[PDB]
């Protein structure tokens, strides 16, 4: 189930986050580090974490 | 001289990331083309790395 959607491109610089481009639909499965979530971008299949503002909830 | 603030909290998960606190003015050094800026903090003096959307200019 989608519960979010990417409202900015977040391009990984680090090896466990998840690239986004805007308007990607995204699951996110939990909250690790504060305000970092991991998810999955339904899009690209791939998963890792992403600052959580990037992501806007969605009724999915 | 300020090029920015904070628009969002950011609490680093990485080394290299620089904390933001929501309206920490920022001066931006380096706007990469993957989206992610270097700046020093000017509220906590610290430097490092963020996300492009967690600041705007002011």
């Amino acid at each position: 189930e989608q519960t979010h959607r990417a409202v900015f491109r977040f391009i990984p610089r680090h090896p466990d986050e998840l690239e986004l481009d805007v308007d990607d639909p995204v699951l996110v499965e939990a909250e690790e580090d504060d305000f970092w979530f991991r998810g999955f971008n339904m899009r690209t299949g791939e998963r890792g974490v992403f600052p959580a503002f990037y992501a806007h909830a969605v009724p999915g | 001289e300020q090029t920015h603030r904070a628009i969002f909290r950011f609490v680093p998960r990485h080394e290299d990331e620089l904390e933001l606190e929501v309206d920490d003015p920022l001066l931006v050094e380096l706007q990469a083309e993957d989206y992610w800026y270097e700046a020093y903090n000017m509220r906590t003096g610290a430097r490092g790395v963020f996300p492009a959307y967690y600041a705007i200019e002011v």
